[PDB]
């Protein structure tokens, strides 16, 4: 017999603030609500 | 949440649309003719078109002039520069004397640039070939460079273990903000004194050149400048060249005594530590008297904004012992009677234990009559 | 993004992806009995539903929502100890995403 285990997970801050920046393509919106991928949450290496 | 911030209260000005100085507005209520004066200093920053004018702040020791500043410096934001400096930060024994006001202009003036740049990212093989997820690529490679992303401007090793995707040359836009002192240490710095045919002459043609067309975005600053009636005299000699030059941003002066004598010549007394051709050079702000309603209603915001809610018997024993004495002494005396309240179980600040605080704690006067 | 991450706790895997040759899927394929030091498995949901998998793996985990209608059904079929972990964010758009995706998969299955 095998079951399943649902477990809920809760935001963060920079995140939350990445929601207010988004209402302040459709498609796009819906991978950054999983995961950062298109904005950059890195303060990236750049050749100063 | 770090508690550590002495003035605290202020979200900005608290001025209208209408020009009017609303006084229950930004935590900082009182000081009507202080905010009504900055109401244009900040339009004078803001239009980034008249520059090098002196604004000398004058009052009692304890007008909130450094929380005027911080409202100016909040209003304003990180995108304008803002450059605090004291009057005894200048002196030093191996730096000279008329070096950090020289200094201060170049700190004080930023610059916007946005530069254009690739980076390789190219795994393993002087020729190097790059190899991505794409190609491979060889590059001729300097014999400067022997020992995953490189650094390509004008060499990170490693980056990744299997034994990072992406094209062979990439492009990125760098958006940066660089002070002119920045520009002059590097200068002098390759891969202290600034000899002025570099720094007036060649630097600001470059920027001139950068300026020139559509790249960077000039910006000016602010610099703030505290005890300057304890300051050299021979610093006011370059100050008078400071202000009468077409390059330098603006300056707001802060003065504390009433009357003092000038250092360098230990003689002649003058008012607010300033000589003549220099206080008339400056535009002189004055601020008002305190009253105690207004002392209570600023200890009451202070106190609740920190985080302390005060009865009413402590709030008119506060308000009492700052007409007195201090009215630092009243901002003082509210984190050892919320211990005293802490340690005692009560949720709040009676009578009681201000009265206990203000008897363990002494004041100044109190000392001098000791 | 997970190579980014999964490369710094010590650990090194593999990769079975839409983009590789079939030459080179095979010689992967091929290399997965007797695996040392390698615990986590990586799939997609294309590119890896396409046929026979490895039998010995459990514990499945998702992160995402797939947007497609019957799709863990296949993995049910598929396992059936596994345990089914899932990513619910809390009070947010996604419930009404993961209910939707329920009803999708519903709808199929009783087709």
């Amino acid at each position: 017999k095998k079951y399943e285990h649902v477990i809920r997970c809760r935001l963060s801050k920079r995140q939350r603030c990445l929601y207010d920046d988004f209402m302040a393509i459709l498609m796009q919106l819906r991978k950054v609500c999983n995961h950062p991928n298109l904005f950059d949450p890195r303060p990236v290496t750049s050749p100063f | 949440t770090q508690r550590i911030a002495s003035h605290s209260h202020v979200k900005g000005l608290g001025l209208d649309e209408s020009g009017l100085a609303k006084q229950a507005a930004s935590g900082l209520v009182g000081q009507e003719n202080a905010r009504e004066a900055c109401g244009v200093i900040v339009e004078l920053i803001k239009s980034k078109k008249m520059a090098g004018r002196a604004v000398l702040l004058a009052g009692p020791p304890g007008t909130g002039k450094t929380a005027l500043a911080l409202a100016i410096a909040q209003e304003l934001g990180s995108k304008v520069p803002f450059c605090p400096m004291v009057g005894s930060e200048v002196y030093s024994t191996e730096i000279k004397k008329t070096e950090v006001l020289m200094e201060n202009f170049r700190r004080a003036i930023g610059l916007r640039i946005k530069e254009t740049k690739e980076v390789y990212e190219g795994e393993v093989t002087v020729i190097i070939g790059l190899k991505t997820a794409k190609g491979t690529k060889q590059l001729k490679l300097d014999p400067s460079i022997f020992e995953d992303v490189i650094y390509i401007e004008a060499v990170k090793r490693q980056g990744r273990c299997d034994t990072p995707k992406g094209d062979v040359h990439k492009k990125k836009e760098i958006i940066q903000d660089v002070t002119l002192h920045d520009l002059d240490v590097a200068n002098a710095r390759p891969q202290k004194t600034e000899i002025t045919d570099k720094l007036r002459g060649e630097i600001n043609k470059v920027v001139n050149k950068y300026i020139d067309q559509g790249i960077a975005e000039l910006v000016p600053g602010v610099l703030f400048v505290d005890e300057v009636h304890m300051l050299d005299i021979e610093c006011f000699t370059y100050l008078h060249r400071a202000l009468e030059s077409s390059i330098a941003p603006i300056v707001i002066f802060a003065s504390n005594r009433g009357n003092c004598v000038i250092r360098g010549t230990e003689d002649i007394t003058s008012p607010h530590g300033i000589p003549l051709d220099l206080l008339d050079r400056v535009m002189i702000i004055r601020t008002m008297l305190y009253t105690p309603q207004e002392m209570k209603q600023i200890i009451k915001i202070r106190a609740q904004t920190e985080g302390i809610n005060i009865s009413e018997e402590a709030l008119n024993h506060l308000g009492e012992i700052g007409t007195k004495t201090t009215l630092r002494y009243s901002v003082q005396l509210l984190t050892p009677a919320n211990l005293l309240a802490k340690i005692n179980g009560k949720d709040s600040i009676e009578k009681e234990h201000v009265e206990e605080i203000s008897e363990l704690f002494y004041d100044a006067k109190s000392s001098a009559k000791i | 993004v997970l190579e980014q991450f999964l490369t710094y706790h010590g650990h090194l895997y593999l990769r079975l992806d839409g983009s590789t040759r079939v030459e080179q899927r095979q010689a992967l394929m091929e290399r997965f009995n007797a695996d040392k030091r390698i615990f986590c498995f990586i799939l997609s949901t294309r590119s890896g539903g396409v046929g026979v998998n490895l039998t010995g793996a459990d514990t499945v985990v998702f992160y995402d929502s797939d947007w497609n209608p019957t799709m863990d059904a296949q993995a049910q079929d598929r396992c059936h100890d596994v345990h089914i972990y899932r990513l619910i964010s809390e009070r947010t758009v996604e419930e009404n995403i993961l209910k939707k995706a329920n009803q999708k998969r519903m709808l199929g299955d009783m087709a």
